RNA sequence: AAUCGCAAAAAGGUGGGCCCAGUUCGGAUUGGGGUCUGCAACCCGACCCCAUGAAGCCGGAAUCGCUAGUAAUCGCGGAUCAGC
RNA sequence: GGUCGCCUCCUAAAAGGUAACGGAGGCGCCCAAAGGUCCCCUCAGGCGGGACGGAAAUCCGCCGGAGAGCGCAAGGGUAG
RNA sequence: UCCCCCGUGCCCAUAGCGGCGUGGAACCACCCGUUCCCAUUCCGAACACGGAAGUGAAACGCGCCAGCGCCGAUGGUACUGGGCGGGCGACCGCCUGGGAGAGUAGGUCGGUGCGGGGGA
RNA sequence: CGCGGGGUGGAGCAGCCUGGUAGCUCGUCGGGCUCAUAACCCGAAGGUCGUCGGUUCAAAUCCGGCCCCCGCAACCA
RNA sequence: CGCGGGGUGGAGCAGCCUGGUAGCUCGUCGGGCUCAUAACCCGAAGGUCGUCGGUUCAAAUCCGGCCCCCGCAACCA
């Protein structure tokens, strides 16, 4: 289920975050964190040239959070 | 109401009038005429009660008609859907049975267009 | 009194047959009808024209007596209905006029319906009453084609002195009431 | 009887769709009928009508054999 | 095989019916019953008979073809190929 | 800031009455029928039955002493 | 005077619900008929009239049981008019006169007045 | 209470001259032209003229009464 | 806490005074235009109106309690 998701005119997603819920999820998506290069002739190509591009992705595990039960005398 | 299952269009001819019975088409209409010997092109009301009562029972007893016919048709789909044949699963999911292409059309089994993003 | 085939069938056949089956020790203990009540629940002509005033004519045509009106008990918003506003017809048939109804109903009217498969036997009340429904009023022969402007059904209700459905089912089945099982 | 708004109850002859002369009373004097108690299927016994055993279906379809064992 | 056959061209003419209606318009969908080709038509064939007779009463924004035997309309033939 | 007259209940200690910036609600109208009288009728609710009809529209049955109704707040009264 | 029925009061369920049997000579009811008086927001159901063939089925009358309902002591307590007592205090306690509610035992399927009709 | 003048279709409205003529704009619909929204040009629908009632051959145009909104100036124990 | 206003489709704002009836702009979705994007053009979706209650035949509309937001007040010592 996606959360934040800024579009990208065409196509994208220029930025998009998503909560992938389940079991063994972080275990198999651990190694995705990093830069992913892409080489191809893009859709946007004004002629016929192959264009290199990149996208950083970041997998972050589920963080059990908890604010302090207010103050304490 | 009236012969046979319900009343038939008294304005137009009798060979047409029979069609408007859930059980009779133009085919069995012609036959109902011949195996009763009645005038083909004479209007409904114009038929003498003598002509009427003879044709009344003739067709009631020969084939299945109206809710009686409908009954079997309904009963047919039941048994298909229960044994779980392919022709039954297609009824079960409300899709076209007689093997058509679903990627387009087949609207008449699907109803109106269920467009989503 | 009156020469009525049904009034006869009851007394000269059904009635002694009832005593044959259950055996009563008094002549009055033998079950018999008392009321036959018809109720077209129109209500469609609620805040609408007295289009029901034609349906009165249709109803009286069948019974041989004028039906009175019934009006709204409480008011209901969901039904587009204000209290007191008229919504239905009731006509009670006692004595001889009752018989003439059943004598015509059981004979002519009932079999003239769309796919008659026999009256539902479960539809029995409990303390000896039986109720059923009609969707069409042209079923009766007194009603013709142009006399009708729309299909108006009715809640036929027939009562009896019977202690239970056993006597009731028995009484009617001998009279001319078909059943499914 | 509150006579003054009720219809007449004339003696009615009723010729039915079987030659029947159903003797009774009614509001209409000469009314004719399509079907009556005297010939309806679900009225006079189990009857038959067209329906006998539901088509040739299905364990009795016949119209073929290839077994002798 | 200019011999024989596919082969009735269909619009057309004549005759008869239909009377402005979801209609004798429309033939989708479905039931039941069969014919053919193939080892074999469940997924997955074509055609025939019966019954069912849907949406549709001239189509928003938009858009296409074609200037003469052309456009529109009416059939027929073939390549493929057991079959469609 | 809140309140100011009138009404209902409680506070109020079993007559009446009784305070507080005590607890809770209403009123400033309405009806030519909602009034006078004679005559007849009896609820709400519950279960079972009932074409469209549903939780409930109108109808049947059985059950029911008042829990309905009595223009509107509440109390009292009220189907003899 | 004693029993039965009818009308009617009183007491206000110890009288009622439910179950069980019983009563038609009389009385009553249902019942029969819908011409007339009268009547139905439709129906002779109700109300009304003229009856008297049937019948105690229903209603009602009379008994019969205690499931429900209802009634419900004695004894004891709570509470309390009055009079005191103890404790720092919050609250307890004694004498005197009055005395529930609940619960237990148990009771109840009525009593009765006037009038009319009929019985011994 | 007393004076002043009005509804005319869906809103604004002369027709209220001087009684025989019910209009304009927008609105809405169809067509035109149109990259368009739009201006623009043709056609169409809707008026019972606040009510009952009176004069007239005929009156939304005149009167009697009255409904109603706005407008008028006083009064307010 | 003392008074006032407010909470309605993803954003912003009508509708509540007078009960029956969810509206505007933007956004989003589907189809056009264009080589493509935006503009533009055509069609659609999308809330049971903060929340518990009560009034009513019926509540976004009326009435009471709570939650959140906003402005005003908080003075003489
Ligand atoms: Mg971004
Ligand atoms: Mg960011
Ligand atoms: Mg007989
Ligand atoms: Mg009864
Ligand atoms: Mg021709
Ligand atoms: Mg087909
Ligand atoms: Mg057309
Ligand atoms: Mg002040
Ligand atoms: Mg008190
Ligand atoms: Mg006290
Ligand atoms: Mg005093
Ligand atoms: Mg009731
Ligand atoms: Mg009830
Ligand atoms: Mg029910
Ligand atoms: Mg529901
Ligand atoms: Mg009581
Ligand atoms: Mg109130
Ligand atoms: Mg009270
Ligand atoms: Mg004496
Ligand atoms: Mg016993
Ligand atoms: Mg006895
Ligand atoms: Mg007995
Ligand atoms: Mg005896
Ligand atoms: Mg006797
Ligand atoms: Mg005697
Ligand atoms: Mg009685
Ligand atoms: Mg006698
Ligand atoms: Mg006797
Ligand atoms: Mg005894
Ligand atoms: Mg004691
Ligand atoms: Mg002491
Ligand atoms: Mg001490
Ligand atoms: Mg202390
Ligand atoms: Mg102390
Ligand atoms: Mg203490
Ligand atoms: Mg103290
Ligand atoms: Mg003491
Ligand atoms: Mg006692
Ligand atoms: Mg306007
Ligand atoms: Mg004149
Ligand atoms: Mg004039
Ligand atoms: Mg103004
Ligand atoms: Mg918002
Ligand atoms: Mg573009
Ligand atoms: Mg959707
Ligand atoms: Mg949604
Ligand atoms: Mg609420
Ligand atoms: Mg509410
Ligand atoms: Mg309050
Ligand atoms: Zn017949």
């Amino acid at each position: 289920e996606i959360m934040s998701a800024s579009e990208g005119e065409h196509g994208g997603y220029k930025e998009i975050i998503a909560k992938i819920s389940g079991d063994g999820v972080y275990g198999r998506l651990k190694f995705e964190s990093g830069g992913h290069r892409v080489q191809r002739v893009p859709a946007t190509e004004s002629q016929g040239r192959i264009h290199t591009s990149a996208c950083t992705v970041a997998v972050m595990p589920e963080l059990p959070d908890a604010e302090l039960p207010d103050i304490n005398p | 109401a009236r012969i046979a299952g319900v009343e038939i269009p008294r304005n137009k001819r009798v060979d047409v009038a029979l069609t408007y019975i859930y059980g009779i088409g133009k085919a069995r209409a012609k036959e109902a005429l011949e195996k009763t010997g009645i005038n083909p092109a004479t209007r409904v009301k114009d038929l003498t009660e003598a002509e009427v009562v003879r044709l009344r029972e003739y067709v009631e007893n020969t084939w299945k008609l109206e809710g009686e016919l409908r009954a079997e048709v309904a009963a047919n789909i039941k048994r298909l859907m229960d044994i779980g044949c392919y022709r039954g699963l297609r009824h079960r999911r409300g899709l076209p049975v007689r093997g058509q292409r679903t990627r387009t059309n087949a609207r008449t089994r699907k109803g109106p267009r269920k467009t989503v993003a | 009194p009156l020469d009525l085939a049904l009034k006869r069938k009851y007394y000269e056949e059904v009635r002694p047959e009832l005593i044959r089956r259950f055996g009563y020790q008094n002549v009055w203990e033998v079950p018999r009808l008392e009321k036959v009540v018809i109720n077209q629940g129109l209500g469609e002509a609620k805040e609408d024209a007295r289009i029901l005033e034609k349906a009165a004519q249709e109803l009286a045509l069948i019974t041989g007596q004028k039906p009175a009106v019934t009006r709204a008990k409480k008011s209901i918003s969901n039904f587009k209905l204000r209290k007191g506003m008229p919504i239905g017809l009731r006509v009670t048939l006692r004595r001889d006029r009752m018989w003439i109804f059943l004598e015509k109903l059981l004979n002519v009217a009932l079999p003239r319906i769309r796919d008659f498969r026999g009256l539902n036997p479960n539809s029995f009340d409990g303390r000896g009453n039986y109720n059923l429904g009609l969707r069409e009023q042209l079923i009766f022969p007194e009603i013709t084609y142009d006399m009708v402007d729309a299909l108006r059904g009715m809640d036929i209700a027939v009562v009896t002195t019977a202690e239970t459905d056993e006597e009731a089912r028995a009484l009617l089945e001998l009279l001319g009431f078909p059943f499914r099982k | 009887m509150k006579e003054g708004i009720h219809p007449k109850l004339v003696p009615a002859r009723i010729i039915c769709g079987c030659g029947n002369v159903i003797e009774t009373y009614s509001t209409k004097p000469e009314i004719y009928v399509e079907v009556c108690s005297k010939c309806h299927p679900f009225y006079t016994g189990q009857q038959r009508f067209v329906d006998t055993e539901g088509r040739v279906e299905r364990f009795q379809r016949r119209y073929g054999d290839s077994y002798r064992k």
